[PDB]
């Protein structure tokens, strides 16, 4: 059997988030906290739609990962080590599917990978420029006004 | 290759 922890984050009412971003208002949403297994780490994803006017990163989807205090923390090694695959799923025809993803190795020297002293680690690890919003107009990433984000963790 | 980074929110 396989052993990686995988979470599928469904972000509904996406059109509403886009309108908000275009109105130059912050758009920050988090996935529910999820476990990489049992025992496993409790993590959550953070998605930001950068403002149309953000200079370093205008009109980008930012995607980060945060460690959280989990119920199995006493039975896990720390700091966290492993790889995390972040993917925005193509929901078009299966004939040929091109997901948009990045794979990142954890860096144990960063406090983002230690256990937080509060529910959610203030420090997160990820990509400010994960995917440009214009990319959503090139493939059916949005279906039934929903975006699908996948997170696979390999410890 | 795009490289991830740590951000303190």
């Amino acid at each position: 059997q396989q052993c990686n922890g995988i979470y599928i984050w469904k972000i509904g009412n996406f059109g509403m988030h886009l309108k908000c971003q275009e109105e130059e208002k912050p758009v920050v949403i988090h996935s529910p906290g999820f476990y990489t297994g049992k025992p496993g780490y409790k993590l959550c994803m953070r998605l930001h739609l950068q403002l149309p006017t953000a200079q370093r990163c205008a009109n980008y989807i930012s995607l980060f990962v945060h460690t959280m205090q989990g119920e199995y923390d006493s039975h896990l090694p720390w700091p966290f080590q492993g790889t995390i695959r972040l993917t925005i799923l193509d929901q078009s025809e299966a004939p040929v599917r091109q997901n948009h993803e990045e794979i990142m190795d954890a860096k144990p020297e960063l406090l983002a990978f230690q256990r937080p002293t509060i529910p959610r680690n203030p420090k997160g690890f990820g990509y400010v420029t994960f995917m440009h919003l214009e990319a959503l107009r090139q493939r059916t990433f949005i279906k039934d006004d929903t975006l699908l984000v996948r997170c696979e963790v390999s410890t | 290759k795009q490289e991830p980074q740590e951000i303190d929110f």
